């Protein structure tokens, strides 16, 4: 089945860097796929982090995080990476990926998948 | 840059009942680019509706979104015991994009 | 054979600027001599591959009409210009009948076209909604809409921009580096002869 499967619980303290990752399973992001990431906190309201497409490469960032954060996409093993810096202890939530189904021709315009989600602390 | 405000803050019907939400922006307004999701207390949110006519794999037929201006309609025929969640709405048309407040149904 | 004319295969191999992939120009070649000891004699070229004549015996035949197409590709796609491939560039960008007659010449550039600074103009096409016949070419840069529902304007959600820019650098290994790539298509003993030199002796 179609599915996408995230890194672990993470652990970090303030100041340094993290790097989380999310590939699907029985999946390809293909060339059309695209790839948004939100962060969340313990039931609060959805943040938004920012999208790139797999093809172009093109990205887009918010503004709030223009500085410090990355999202990386790799079509050889179909993987999504984000990068954090200069974490900071009110950082502590959930952060998804979701992207829809898509295969080479034409596709969806909902962001159907979602991950399962991995909690990162820091203190 | 766009903010979606969501109301009612909380709604309680007998179980069987129709009901409704609204969520409404400020700025310049599309149409298609609008989807609702809900969210289970802890587990990922999950895609309801989006486009405001198509909805997602799965989906039974009792749920129906509508709106074409400033403010966008959720409405739901009947609320069975595991239909009690939280709601949020999303746009990808403007400029970055922002999620909604959050809505909650009771029974 | 006197011989006095001369083809002018110099101006296609010593342009200073080739075209772009899914803009290919293509050159017509009439009423000359062509002599092919000046072209298969020089040293870097990389492989000239040949399919309806033997390389050899190109200089004892007239031809009615010939045609040079040259371009720009990464050094791992040279592959899919042979005819009957099917790729991302074989299929949007340009491709090969399955009849072909004529053949092509491939030599690596990197020292010429890279530059260390960052060459952004060199593209090719990403997204198209059918695959192209044999010497087709197209220029318009419609948006292309992806999702179901009808797209215009400017760029977002399941509208990209169809064309993206190849990255040109000399730190890039083997593969990446760009090659050079001229192809020549003729017909044989249909018509007037129009292209031939002097046969040796």
């Amino acid at each position: 089945q179609m599915q996408l499967v995230q890194s672990g619980p993470e652990v970090k303290k303030p100041g340094t860097s993290v790097k989380v990752s999310c590939k699907a399973s029985g999946f390809t992001f293909t060339d059309v796929s695209s790839l948004q990431w939100v962060r969340q906190a313990r039931g609060q309201r959805l943040e938004w982090i920012g999208w790139t497409v797999v093809g172009t490469g093109n990205t887009n960032y918010a503004p709030r995080f223009q500085e410090r954060v990355t999202i990386t996409t790799d079509k050889s093993t179909s993987t999504a990476y984000m990068e954090l810096s200069s974490l900071r202890s009110e950082d502590t939530a959930v952060y998804y990926c979701a992207a829809p189904f898509c295969s080479e021709t034409s596709c969806s315009d909902g962001f159907d998948l979602w991950g399962q989600g991995t909690k990162v602390t820091v203190s | 840059e766009i903010v979606l405000t969501q109301s009612p803050g909380t709604l309680s019907l007998s179980p069987g009942d129709r009901a409704t939400l609204s969520c409404r922006a400020s700025q310049s307004v599309r149409i298609s680019y609008l989807a609702w999701y809900q969210q289970k207390p802890g587990q990922a949110p999950r895609l309801l509706i989006s486009g405001s006519s198509s909805r997602a794999t799965g989906i039974p037929d009792r749920f129906s979104a509508s709106g074409s201006g400033t403010d966008f309609t959720l409405t739901i025929s009947r609320l069975e015991p595991e239909d009690f969640a939280v709601y949020y709405c999303q746009q990808y048309a403007n400029s970055p994009w922002t999620f909604g407040q959050g809505t909650k149904v009771e029974v | 054979p006197n011989i006095t004319n001369l083809c002018p295969f110099d101006e296609v191999f010593n342009a200073t600027r080739f075209a772009s992939v899914y803009a290919w120009n293509r050159k017509r070649i009439s009423n000359c001599v062509a002599d092919y000891s000046v072209l298969y004699n020089l040293a870097p070229f990389f492989t000239f591959k040949c399919y309806g004549v033997s390389p050899t015996k190109l200089n004892d035949l007239c031809f009615t009409n010939v045609y040079a197409d040259s371009f720009v590709i990464r050094g791992d796609e040279v592959r899919q210009i042979a005819p009957g491939q099917t790729g991302k560039i074989a299929d949007y960008n340009y491709k090969l009948p399955d009849d072909f007659t004529g053949c092509v010449i491939a030599w690596n550039s990197n020292n010429l076209d890279s530059k260390v600074g960052g060459n952004y103009n060199y593209l090719y096409r990403l997204f198209r909604k059918s695959n192209l016949k044999p010497f087709e070419r197209d220029i318009s840069t419609e948006i292309y809409q992806a999702g179901n529902k009808p797209c215009n304007g400017v760029a977002g959600f399941n509208c990209y921009f169809p064309l993206r820019s190849y990255s040109f650098r000399p730190t890039y290994g083997v593969g990446h580096q760009p090659y050079r790539v001229v192809v020549l298509s003729f017909e044989l003993l249909h018509a007037p002869a129009t292209v031939c030199g002097p046969k040796k002796s």
